[PDB]
């Protein structure tokens, strides 16, 4: 509910809805995350009003490559797989893709199971090794 | 905008002339005392001559009385120094220079220059009895066993001095170090420009040296390369 | 770095050296070919202004960083809430005008993702040109060590730092001293392995003294300042 | 007539003041007006001072003139020293008939010990079809000038046939660069393997040895 650059407070349900409410875009510029050692990708939900792993469900690098862009990595982009989910989570962010061009977390909806039995594991940037 | 280009430089053999030239602009000529400063390799400055405005005055060193003659053209804003007789001892960087501090003295009527306030760029006399060689440029290539690399050209086997030494023409000036140049047993001088770039830049950008040696017109462009 | 070793070539790739009028000033990490994450109290003023700061990569020795081969630094931000005489929130971030180019010297770091479970005395490393020994000079070469993360209500007690540790800070080192960061650390990483990745845990960020016994060194909490690390990446995005 | 004798050296930090000296052998130094030339390496000389304390036009207030009397003496003096004003400083006088010079003070400007940076080069193919081989070792940007560089073939110490050339003061970071040519001709150079220059330096530990093989 709380901005951040300005001490501006919002509903919980402008968060991450596509419409920018915050003075310094708080609401609308952390809306993924990548999980956990292995990578899952998330997507806050202002319905549930919490984190919650994406569906491999008609996934690609294209689509990817736009979750590493929101999350602030411009063209990097490093790997990605589906794999089953070891967040503990028990529900999902599922592909539209008829969505249009918005962003990336306003392409998905909520579903219970994924058809495709997976989530999405991302890498954005080749990172973390020595020697 | 005040300019002095001086040229006439070059190799002469013991007992032998050479006319020096200074063309001067950005002034009027006429209302200035000039001069002529020489330095030898590694040595100091020593004043070789003066002349006053209109060319009335002169005085001379007393290493170079009775060899030397300055003197000027005031319609073609140009100073000279005539050298006879020349020998090793006046190889040397010689210096065209304005010499525009003076004041007029009222019992001698006469205006008295004592200093410079612009200097030439200088050319090179070499007096010796060898012969024009032009040299070899081979490369320092880089060692393909991290960041720093190092690269160059070896200038070889020339004379006289000078050879300069560009890198991509001009473009390249960060980290270049070029050395002054060793006489070697031969009587031949040889010398070395090397540059250090980053490692990950070997591959994708392209390292030329442009070696010049007037002299001998000697122009050479060789690419470094590991 | 007090009590480690000397790293070798392509140890520690991440590490850089941040240099104000040709001297080692603080440390940094890469997290991509541009940004480099270092300590809010090393940009303060006057060194707040970016033409002020190179950044050198890749190299080991303090003699080879070369005057005009360090990479010129475009932009310095300093977290917004950060507070000088607490040091809370030291974080802040350098912008480079070129990017790196990555290989097997220079490459970056991974930041933290929510839900590390990180033991509570998860094995570290620290690296530097920091003093050897507090109050010495910056180290000509750099420096790693091992430290354990010190739980922060353990590091809040009466014997240790008596509640000045906030949730943006972390302590690191051990109770007993000897090996700690020190004075030319500040803004390096602290580092961790977990599933064969390395992550930036947190930033060298203060201490009383070096390596003294009940004095662990202070790190920011890089896990707490990801949000705002990925907001000033994608803002300079939008270019 | 009379002689101008200054220092061939002068040394200080940088932000520093320094002052150099221009003594006069015969006569009083306030009988002829002292000008001070500034000379880069490689370059012309530039005025800096003339008439003992008078600035060129667009000089900075940094280089002032001075002359004392007691010592018979002109001194230069720069305050907030910079890199920049590394170079040779030149006094300069008169008589009724000869511009006469000091012999020049070198300045160079105090900085941390830098340990070289060392990089061996075998002959280039080129090189060898001539018949000579010239092996050159670089040692690069190091302090202070102090500097050994010992050649090995085949861990044979080598002596009188090697030639030596060093930079002056690096305008910006205030270090020096040296070059050693090792040479030999390309019959000799083909009878041994092992190429090493061993290098001694205030700034390194031990001496730092860079080396190639042969045909390797
Ligand atoms: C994946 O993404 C696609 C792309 O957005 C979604 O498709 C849209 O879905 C929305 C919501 O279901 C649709 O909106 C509804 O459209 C009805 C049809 O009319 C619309 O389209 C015509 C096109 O000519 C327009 O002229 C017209 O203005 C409308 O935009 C409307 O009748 C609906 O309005 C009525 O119902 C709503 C409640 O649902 C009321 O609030 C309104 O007052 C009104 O009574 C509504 O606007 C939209 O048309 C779809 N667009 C396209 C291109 O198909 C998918 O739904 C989505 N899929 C999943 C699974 O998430
Ligand atoms: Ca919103």
């Amino acid at each position: 509910i709380e901005c951040d650059s300005s001490g501006t407070c919002i509903n919980p349900s402008n968060w991450c809805d596509g419409v920018s409410h915050c003075p310094g875009g708080e609401d609308e510029n952390r809306c993924v995350r990548l999980y956990g050692p292995n990578f899952i990708l998330q997507v806050y939900s202002s319905q549930r009003k919490s984190w919650h792993p994406v569906c491999q469900d008609d996934w690609n690098e294209n689509y990817g490559r736009a979750a590493c862009r929101d999350m602030g990595y411009k063209n990097n982009f490093y790997s990605s797989q589906g794999i089953v989910d070891d967040s503990g989570s028990t529900s999902f962010m599922k592909l539209n893709t008829s969505a249009g061009n918005v962003d990336i977390y306003k392409k998905l909806y909520h579903s219970d199971a994924c058809s495709s039995k997976a989530v999405v594991s991302l890498r954005c940037i080749a990172c973390g090794v020595n020697l | 905008q005040v300019q002095l280009q001086e040229s006439g430089g070059d190799l002469v053999q013991p007992g032998g002339s050479l006319r020096l030239s200074c063309a001067a602009s950005g002034f009027t000529f006429s209302s200035s005392a000039m001069t002529w400063v020489r330095q030898a390799p590694g040595k100091g400055l020593e004043w070789v001559s003066d002349i006053s405005r209109n060319g009335g005055s002169t005085n001379y060193a007393d290493s170079v009385k009775g060899r030397f003659t300055i003197s000027r053209d005031n319609s073609k804003n140009t100073l000279y120094l005539q050298m006879n007789s020349l020998r090793a001892e006046d190889t040397a960087v010689y210096y065209c220079a304005r010499e525009g501090y003076d004041f007029w003295s009222g019992r001698e009527r006469r205006y008295y220059y004592y200093g410079m306030d612009v200097w030439g760029q200088g050319t090179l006399v070499t007096v010796s009895s060898a012969s024009t060689k032009g040299p070899s440029v081979f490369p320092l290539a880089p060692s393909s066993k991290g960041g720093t690399a190092a690269l160059g050209c070896l200038v070889k086997d020339y004379f006289p001095e000078p050879v300069t030494v560009s890198w991509n023409s001009g473009a390249l000036t960060s980290g270049v170090h070029t050395f002054p140049a060793v006489l070697q047993s031969s009587g031949l001088y040889s010398l070395s420009s090397v540059v250090t770039v980053p490692s990950s830049s070997l591959g994708t950008q392209t390292y030329i040296c442009n070696v010049n040696h007037k002299p001998s017109n000697t122009k050479v462009d060789k690419k470094v390369e590991p | 770095i007090v009590g480690g070793e000397s790293a070798l070539p392509g140890a520690w790739p991440w590490q850089v050296s941040l240099h104000v009028q040709n001297v080692h000033v603080c440390g940094g990490s890469i997290i991509t070919p541009e940004w480099i994450v270092t300590a809010a109290h090393c940009v303060e003023k006057p060194l707040n202004n970016p033409w002020h700061w190179t950044a050198f990569a890749g190299i080991l020795r303090q003699s080879f960083m070369f005057y005009g081969a360090g990479y010129q630094v475009e932009k310095v931000i300093s977290h917004p809430n950060y507070d000088s005489k607490t040091k809370n929130n030291d974080i802040a971030l350098m912008k480079l005008q070129k990017p790196l180019t990555f290989n097997d010297l220079v490459k970056p770091v991974c930041l933290p993702n929510p839900g590390m479970m990180l033991q509570p005395e998860q094995l570290c490393w620290i690296s530097g040109w920091g003093a050897t020994e507090e109050k010495g000079k910056t180290s000509e070469v750099l420096n790693a060590a091992k430290v354990l993360l010190i739980e922060t209500q353990r590091c809040n007690s009466r014997y240790v730092y008596d509640n000045l540790i906030t949730p943006a800070m972390i302590c690191a080192g051990f109770l007993q001293g000897n090996v700690d960061s020190c004075q030319g650390d500040s803004g390096g990483p602290l580092v961790t392995s977990k599933n064969n990745i390395w992550w930036l845990i947190g930033d060298t960020s203060w201490g009383s003294g070096c390596a003294k016994a009940y004095r662990p060194g202070v790190y920011g909490n890089v896990m707490v300042f990801t949000d705002w690390i990925y907001r000033q990446m994608r803002a300079d995005g939008e270019f | 007539n009379f002689m101008l004798t200054q220092p061939h050296s002068m040394s200080e930090s940088p932000g520093k003041t320094v002052t150099i000296s221009c003594t006069r052998s015969s006569g009083s130094i306030a009988s002829n007006y002292v000008q001070w030339y500034q000379q880069r390496p490689g370059s012309s000389p530039t005025t800096v001072i003339y008439d003992d304390n008078q600035r060129p036009s667009g000089v900075p207030d940094r280089f002032s003139g001075s002359i004392d009397s007691s010592s018979n003496s002109a001194s230069l003096t720069i305050s907030g020293l910079k890199t920049e004003d590394e170079a040779d400083y030149y006094c300069q006088s008169y008589d009724s008939s000869n511009v006469i010079f000091g012999g020049g003070t070198k300045l160079t400007v105090l900085r941390t010990v830098a340990a070289p940076s060392v990089f061996i080069f075998p002959p280039s193919d080129e090189q060898l079809k001539s018949g000579t081989a010239s092996v050159v070792c670089l040692l690069n940007n190091f302090y202070p000038r102090e500097a050994k560089v010992q050649w090995k073939v085949d861990n044979a110490l080598q002596s009188g046939n090697s030639q030596e050339s060093v930079t002056e003061q690096d305008s910006k970071d205030s270090t020096y660069s040296l070059s050693s040519t090792l040479t030999l001709s390309k019959a000799d150079y083909e009878k041994h393997k092992v190429y090493a220059c061993e290098v001694t330096h205030q700034g390194l530990s031990s001496p730092v040895t860079k080396s190639f093989n042969r045909g390797e």
